[PDB]
């Protein structure tokens, strides 16, 4: 599965690369890209829910309730949206958080 | 119109905002078809950080060229 695998991921990781990176310069872009590849070539759905619940404490804390409620009725809002892949995306936000 | 799909990714890219995860609804769809195509999230997550880091350091962007052509 595996040149099948990078085949797949071929034009997304030029995505990645160009929504993320820059812009031109031909080099810059196709080592990006097999940079992506070869880095990809489980989550635990209790910890990406603690996660969540801790920063939700944490806004509180420092003044900014608005902004725990707003991620509490978010992922209200996305439970009837719940698949096997939600958790890992969120996983990968609370990655990215900042 | 099982094409709600659109909400649960502007929901999605709402509780990206909220983290402050610097992602457009644009990346975060490419992030999302790679995840369902079995990309592990952390690895995913490291290459987007190295993909910031090589946009905003010359220095480390040629550094990945150098080893990229070697």
């Amino acid at each position: 599965g595996s040149m099948a695998f990078l085949a797949q991921l071929g034009a997304l990781a030029d995505d990645l690369v160009s929504a993320i990176v820059g812009i031109p310069q031909t080099t810059q872009r196709d080592a990006c890209r097999d940079f992506v590849l070869r880095s990809l070539r489980r989550t635990n759905q209790f910890e990406v829910q603690d996660r969540l619940n801790g920063l939700e404490e944490r806004f509180s804390i420092v003044g900014r309730d608005a902004l725990a409620d707003a991620l509490r009725t978010r992922l209200d809002a996305l439970e009837p949206h719940q698949n096997q892949f939600t958790p890992e995306l969120l996983h990968l936000l609370l990655e990215l958080a900042d | 119109k099982q094409a709600a799909a659109q909400q649960a990714v502007d929901i999605l890219h709402e509780i990206a905002t909220i983290l402050n995860c610097h992602l457009d609804r644009r990346t975060l769809s490419i992030c999302i078809s790679m995840i369902e195509n079995g990309v592990n999230p952390e690895a995913l997550a490291n290459v987007i950080k190295e993909l910031r880091v090589l946009g905003q350091d010359p220095q480390q962007l040629d550094a990945l060229v150098a080893n990229y052509l070697a």
